[PDB]
């Protein structure tokens, strides 16, 4: 149907939005993975100059 | 007066032995447990359930 025909294009284009996000999120995932690290070794230094 | 003054060491002497010598029975508490980290090792679970 062409109304549906429409519809579906619409959703895989959100589809295809939703994989942008997707992808922003990766980025956002691993460099928040690079904070865990680096949060992991300075706390881990802390520790060390308290004792 | 070396006598009056050995009384005070002598007296001095034991209280010094009770306050110090009794701090050698344990130490050790100074030191702190374990708290150990995660390094997102335990993100293994969903948002299931919750009150247990």
């Amino acid at each position: 149907l062409k109304d549906a025909q429409e519809k579906l294009e619409l959703a895989e284009k959100k589809a295809t939005d939703a994989e942008a996000d997707v992808a922003s999120l990766n980025r956002r995932i691993q460099l928040v993975e690079e904070e865990l690290d680096r949060a992991q070794e300075r706390l881990a230094t802390a520790l060390q100059k308290l004792e | 007066l070396g006598t009056r003054a050995k009384e005070s060491l002598d007296l001095r002497a034991h209280l010094k032995q009770v306050k110090k010598e009794d701090i050698e029975k344990e130490n050790r508490e100074v030191g702190d447990w374990r708290k150990n980290i995660d390094a997102l090792s335990g993100m293994e679970g969903r948002k299931k359930k919750f009150e247990g």
